[PDB]
Order: C-alpha cells, then sequence, then structure tokens
C-alpha cells in the first residue's frame, strides 16, 4: 500500500484544513455574533434603566 | 529517532530506498510534498535562502577583511571529525546564524574602516610633520 | 522499505495532523471567543455610558 | 575581531551550506515541485544519521534532525 | 448524554487510566475483606459489567460516589473513579451518569471529595472528573476549584517534573478550565507557585538537544503538547489588561525568555503561542503599555530578536500576523516616545540602555540642537556622568560597565555628528577617559572610545 499512504495522508490533510476553515469560520462567527450580542446586551440595560427610573 | 527527509523522483524512490537502507534507514514511505505541512511549498523557505545568501556574501566580506584565504567547506556529514563538531545533528535556525553575524560584519566594517582612516591620518600626520618642522 | 512500516508511519503521520488540526482549530475557536468577549464588553461599556 | 570571528565565519559558511541544502529540499519554488515531486520520510538512529550523511548519493539530499 | 471530548485525546490520562484498568482488583474480595461495602462493590461490578458489554445504568453511580467518599480507600476510590471517568469521560456510552450528575447538585461535591485523597491517581482522575462537570454549562463553582488549588495533593502532583502525566494532565485541567470567565479569576489569585514550573519545563526544553526521541521537555508529540498547553494555560488568562502588566512586570526576567523558544523550537505552535503572549501583552489594551513595551524594548531588547524570529515562515500565519503586530506596535510605541525627555530622564537617572530608535544618529542631530542651551550642558551632564563613574567608583565593573559602553556609544554619535563637542569633553575632562579606558578591560568599550577618538582624531587633523 505505497500509493495508498499519499491519497489517504492528502485526504486527511485536507480534512484537517477543512477542520481548520471550519474553526477559523466559528471564529468569525463568534465576534459575528458578538457584534449584535453588544446591542443586545445594552438593550437589557436600557430597559433596566428605564424599570430603575419607573420606580422613582 | 532521528527524522531523515530525502528529495528526489517517484522513477527512482526503489533505488534511493535500496541505496538508502544500507546505511540504516528504515520506515521508508513515498509521499507527497502537499501532505507534509513542514514540507509544503512557501515564501519563507526563498526569504530564508535570500537570507543564507546574504550571510554567505557576508562570509566573503568577513573573509576579505579579514585578509585570509577563501575557505570552503559545503561538509554536512558527521562521519568526520571537524564535520560533526561544525554541524550539529540537530535542525538549523538560520536566524540565529544570520543576525549573529550580521552585527559582527557591520562592526568588523566600521573597524575596518575607523583603522583605515586612523592609519591614513597618521601616515598623513607622520607625513607632514617633518615637512612642517623643515619648513618651520 | 516493509509493506507494514509504511502503513504503520501514515497512520502516525495522520493522526499527528489530526493532533495538529485539532490544535490548531482549538486554539483558533479560543482566540475568536476571547476577541468575541473582549469586543462585547467593549460595546457593553460603550453603551452603558450613554445609559448612564 | 578576526581572531573573534575567523571560527565563526568558517561554521557559518558550513551551516550556511546545509541551511541552503535544506531550503532546496524543501521545495519553495514551482519548478521545484515540477521536478522533485517526490519527498519521502523514515526513521533512522542517531548514530546511523552521521554514517547516513556520508554519502552523498545521486540527486537524494539528506538533512539532519 | 454528549460529555465533551476534554482529555480524551492525551495519551496521558489513557495510560494511568488504561494501567488502572488493567490492574482492577475485585471489589467482591475487597468487601469481604472488610474493606469497602458489598452494595457498592456489586454496583461497581454491575457497572463494570454493563459499560463494556451493554455500552438505569446511571443509578448505580450514586453508591460509588457515596462509597468514595465514605471510604479512605485508594484502592476502590481509584477503581471506581476510573470506571465513573471512563464511562463519563465516553461518548458512546454512559449518557445516563453525565445527565444524573449535572442533574443532582449534590453529586458534585460527594465527587469532590475523593479529589486530593488517595493515590495521586484517582486524585488526577477525580480533578479531571470535577472539572469535567465543573465545565459544563448547567453547573458551577468557583470554590471547588479554588479548594482545589489551595491544597498540597493537586499542586504537588503538578509541581513536580518527573511525571508528565500528571503535570500534563494538571496543567491540562487549570488550561481547560482557564477558558471560563469565572475561573480566571480565582485561577489568577493562585498562580503564584505553579508558574515558575510552566517557565522551568520551557528553559529545560530549550536547555535540552532537538535531536532525540525522548517526549520529556523535546519536540515529541508529548513534549510539544505539554509546551503548548503549558504557554496556553498562561495565553488563556494572559487577555486580561491587568494580568498582563502585573505578570510583565513582576514576571518579565522569566517572561524575556520565551523569545528564544520560538527560534529555538522549530514547530508553529510553542512559536506562535510564545509570539502571541509578547503579542498580547504588546497590545494597547492594558493600563501602562507604555512602560512595559520601554521596559522589555529596553531591558529585554525584544525588538531586535522579533526581527530575527520574523524570518521564519510556516503555517498558522495568524501568529506571524501577530508577530507584525507585536513588531509594529513595539516599533510604533518605541518611536512614540519622546527623545528629549527620555534621554534626559535616562541621564539624570544614572542608567543607560541600549535601544534600535536611541542608537539613530537622527535623534541625536536632533537633540543635539535643543540640547544647546548651556553650551551643549546636556552632553557636559552626560560626560560628567561617564566621567563620574568612570573616575570613581570601581570603573570598568559591572554595574559602571554598561553606561560606560553606552555612554561612549551614545557619545561617539554625537562626537561624530558635531565638531563642537571637543571643548565640552576638554571644559569637564572627559577626553582622558576615552583614553585611559581605551587600553583596558571591555574592549567594546575599548572599541567605542576608540570610534569616538577617531572620530575627533579625524576633525582634529585633516
Amino acid at each position: 500500500s505505497q500509493k495508498n499512504g499519499i491519497a489517504t495522508l492528502l485526504q486527511a490533510e485536507k480534512e484537517a484544513h477543512e477542520i481548520v476553515s471550519k474553526a477559523r469560520k466559528y471564529r468569525q462567527d463568534k465576534l459575528k455574533q458578538a457584534k449584535t450580542d453588544a446591542a443586545k446586551e445594552i438593550d437589557s440595560y436600557k430597559i433596566q434603566k428605564d424599570k430603575e427610573l419607573k420606580e422613582f | 529517532m532521528a527524522l531523515v527527509q530525502f528529495y528526489i523522483p517517484q522513477e527512482i524512490s526503489r533505488d534511493s530506498a535500496y541505496t538508502l537502507g544500507q546505511l540504516g534507514l528504515v520506515q521508508f514511505r513515498d509521499l507527497n510534498s502537499k501532505v507534509r505541512a513542514f514540507q509544503r511549498t512557501f515564501v519563507n523557505e526563498i526569504r530564508r535562502l535570500d537570507n543564507v545568501e546574504r550571510q554567505y556574501r557576508y562570509f566573503y566580506s568577513l573573509l576579505k577583511k579579514h585578509d585570509i584565504k577563501l575557505y570552503e567547506g559545503d561538509t554536512d556529514k558527521y562521519l568526520d571529525g571537524s564535520g560533526e563538531l561544525y554541524v550539529p545533528p540537530s535542525g538549523s535556525v538560520i536566524d540565529d546564524y544570520v543576525r549573529n553575524a550580521s552585527y559582527l560584519e557591520e562592526r568588523l566594517i566600521q573597524m575596518e574602516d575607523a583603522t583605515d582612516q586612523i592609519e591614513v591620518q597618521k601616515n598623513d600626520l607622520e607625513q607632514y610633520r617633518f615637512i612642517l618642522q623643515s619648513g618651520d | 522499505l516493509t509493506p507494514n512500516q509504511v502503513n504503520d508511519e501514515l497512520n502516525k503521520m495522520q493522526a499527528f495532523i489530526r493532533k495538529e488540526a485539532e490544535e490548531k482549530a482549538k486554539e483558533i475557536q479560543l482566540k475568536a471567543d476571547q476577541e468575541y468577549e473582549i469586543e462585547k464588553t467593549n460595546i457593553v461599556r460603550n453603551e452603558t455610558n450613554n445609559i448612564d | 575581531e578576526l581572531y573573534a570571528i575567523a571560527k565563526e565565519l568558517d561554521s557559518w559558511f558550513q551551516d550556511v551550506t546545509r541551511e541552503k541544502a535544506i531550503f532546496e529540499i524543501l521545495n519553495k519554488s514551482n519548478y521545484d515541485t515540477n521536478r522533485k515531486i517526490l519527498i519521502a520520510e523514515g526513521w533512522i538512529p542517531r548514530d546511523e544519521l552521521a554514517t547516513l550523511q556520508a554519502r552523498l548519493g545521486e540527486m537524494i539530499a539528506r538533512l539532519g534532525i | 448524554m454528549g460529555a465533551t471530548k476534554i482529555l480524551m485525546d492525551s495519551t496521558h490520562f489513557n495510560e494511568i487510566r488504561s494501567i488502572i484498568r488493567s490492574r482492577s482488583v475485585a471489589w467482591d474480595a475487597l468487601a469481604r475483606s472488610e474493606e469497602l461495602s458489598e452494595i457498592d462493590a456489586s454496583t461497581a461490578k454491575a457497572l463494570e459489567s454493563i459499560l463494556v458489554k451493554k455500552n438505569v445504568n446511571g443509578k448505580t453511580l450514586i453508591p460509588l460516589i457515596h462509597l468514595l467518599s465514605t471510604s479512605d480507600n485508594e484502592d476502590c476510590k481509584k477503581s471506581v473513579q476510573n470506571l465513573i471517568a471512563e464511562l463519563l469521560s465516553s461518548d458512546k456510552y454512559g449518557d445516563d451518569t453525565v445527565k444524573f450528575f449535572q442533574e443532582d447538585p449534590k453529586q458534585l461535591e460527594q465527587l469532590f471529595d475523593v479529589s486530593l485523597k488517595g493515590d495521586f491517581q484517582t486524585v488526577l482522575i477525580s480533578g479531571f472528573n470535577v472539572v469535567s462537570l465543573l465545565v459544563q454549562n448547567g453547573l458551577h463553582n468557583v470554590k471547588l476549584v479554588e479548594k482545589l488549588l489551595k491544597n498540597n495533593n493537586l499542586i504537588n502532583i503538578l509541581q513536580n517534573i518527573e511525571q508528565m502525566d500528571t503535570c500534563y494532565v494538571c496543567i491540562r485541567l487549570l488550561q481547560e478550565l482557564a477558558v471560563i470567565p469565572e475561573y480566571r479569576d480565582v485561577i489568577w489569585l493562585h498562580e503564584k507557585k505553579f508558574m515558575p514550573t510552566l517557565f522551568k519545563i520551557l528553559q529545560r526544553a530549550t536547555d535540552s538537544q532537538l535531536a532525540t526521541r525522548i517526549v520529556a521537555t523535546n519536540s515529541n508529540h508529548l513534549g510539544i503538547q505539554l509546551q503548548y498547553h503549558s504557554l496556553l494555560l498562561i495565553w488563556l488568562l494572559t487577555f486580561n489588561p491587568v494580568f498582563a502588566n502585573e505578570l510583565v512586570q513582576k514576571y518579565l526576567s522569566d517572561f524575556l525568555d520565551l523569545l528564544k523558544l520560538v527560534k529555538i523550537t522549530i514547530k508553529e505552535k510553542v512559536s506562535r503561542l510564545c509570539i502571541s503572549i509578547i503579542l498580547q501583552c504588546c497590545s494597547t489594551r492594558v493600563k501602562q503599555h507604555k512602560k512595559v513595551i520601554k521596559q522589555l524594548l529596553l531591558l529585554g531588547n525584544a525588538l531586535p530578536t522579533v526581527q530575527s524570529l520574523s524570518e521564519r515562515k510556516y503555517s498558522d500565519e495568524e501568529l506571524r500576523q501577530d508577530i507584525s503586530n507585536l513588531k509594529e506596535i513595539l516599533e510604533n510605541e518605541y518611536q512614540e516616545l519622546t527623545s528629549f525627555d527620555e534621554y534626559v530622564a535616562e541621564l539624570d537617572s544614572k542608567l543607560l540602555c541600549w535601544s534600535p530608535p536611541h542608537v539613530d544618529n537622527g535623534f541625536w542631530s536632533d537633540n543635539i540642537d535643543e540640547f544647546k542651551k548651556d553650551n551643549y550642558k546636556i552632553f557636559r551632564q552626560l560626560i560628567e556622568l561617564l566621567q563620574a563613574k568612570v573616575r570613581n567608583g570601581d570603573v570598568n565593573a559591572k554595574q559602571e560597565k554598561i553606561i560606560i559602553q553606552v555612554a561612549l556609544n551614545d557619545i561617539t554619535h554625537v562626537v561624530e555628528l558635531l565638531p563642537e563637542s571637543i571643548d565640552v569633553l576638554d571644559k569637564t575632562g572627559g577626553k582622558a577617559d576615552i583614553m585611559e579606558l581605551l587600553n583596558h578591560s571591555d574592549s567594546r568599550v575599548k572599541y567605542e572610545a576608540l570610534k569616538a577618538t577617531q572620530a575627533i582624531i579625524g576633525y582634529t587633523f585633516k
């Protein structure tokens, strides 16, 4: 199996490169979710400010 | 075990494995450049080859500035006494080799220019001293 | 030169490449999570100042 | 300075030769991929690594590790 | 069901788990010998027989968990903890054990009692089992990690460098627990005793050869994973701005040796985390970043080694982008400081240090015009400091040798830039110090003073 280990190692390297590309895509998706997570975390503080102003 | 790397065509892999097998090489398996992440194509090896060429030009500049004959090495085998001491069995670091010789080449060039200017000024003052005393 | 040594070396090379890919994916995920946490904290303070 | 760097120049040339041979064995160009497309690896001993690098061969290169 | 695969790709935990599972004693013989309960031995034998052959099963984990906390034998607690850790660590079988452990909050405190008690293998498996339940999104506690880190049995196994399995398992458990934001605050308080072993592992790996196949600190799979986990444990906690300035201010000497590991190493994993730690500490997010970059640039000199380390290129180019961002941030931060106030403060402080921008001829030529306010009072103060330190105080020694060579090399550019500096040296009396220092030890400072004397001799006679 001399001619099979090069194709198997190339397929394993392509799977590792696809795993690294999926990790980079999740790394970009984390900041892409955090960009909406900033205003989504600010709206709960604005509503808590309005709830703290309604009691006064 | 120490890792070994070879570069040759795929048609002569049987004769290279048979000739290399008689020296102690075992577990010979043919692969490709794309299968190895460290042995892949990149411009960092070309930039390191350019830095090795600049270090080779700095070695010839230091050899010419030293006033000695041009030394020819090219030894890579560890069987010799001088090759085992002048060549380590581990990997080569071109950054410490270029950075360890660049400041020595620049300081040697500045020391040679300062010694040449001091020798020219001392020869000019010693040449004009007796002419100034005889003229005075 | 042997036939089993090429399969064992190919399996060890594939396991090392899979371990290096898993380590690079874990480091990329940790760096992306840290950068997303820092950006979310900076945006949270930047909204909290004007809210205050 | 010359007595301090005279041995370092001769060691740096021999290290630069193996550094250039490792860069040529690394296949860092498009012409090296279409010329030497076979790259094999193997396990050799530390004592046999010095004896394996004594023979230069025909087209194959050796790298110490 | 569906536990995470943390500690599932390390051969160090699998070697101790296979070594403990290979020599598992019978619970019925120990129960008949008055060493354990019969119900815990029968439940452990039923769970061991249903784990291999079968994989309702989660109900038997409570008698081994209560027997491990009630009993004090490490032989039964190690075999029961290895069987519970093998079922909780796997993802194909033992799904009810993770749901029963996550559903019952008393099982975390009951399972945490076995950690730091008994053998080191049972404490190592109990620490990973408690770290796996603490790493979930259903239960969390900083008192278990702080109490486990404050223990002597937990830090004693990780402090020892003879066993790479316990040190890699403890550093991998602390690095895995450091990913959570709550554990980073408690982990930074107890990082005053185990932090020196991570620098000693990298120093022992850099001090050894790379052509060996012994996986202790070498370039093998165990040494690269241990050094990558040790550098990743400090790299995960290095994202804080106060911990980066405090760790850079306190451990700058041990942190300065991390740059040599990337150059001496051939893998981009340790070089990516080593350059990523200095790139994270050099970022403009922590307070007093210019003081840490100026102290590391002046004292450490990481800027010249970063240019030599930037010549090497491999895969994972984000570490190369962090090296380029660290070199651009170090070059911009070093050039962003004032040369007149830094040179006057360094001359008034009685300490001289080399730098890439401080040794430039443009800074000396620009500061030569602004320094002329008292007939070269700044150059006369620097020559009075070099002549005062060289004249009295054991000149040509350890303390005055750096300021003498730095003052001579800095005075050589000022003497070469302006031909009017001979009156300032002749007025103070620093002209004889270069000639007397030229024929002594410190031949680099004698070469700088010979370059300044050759520069003055070039303008004295044409």
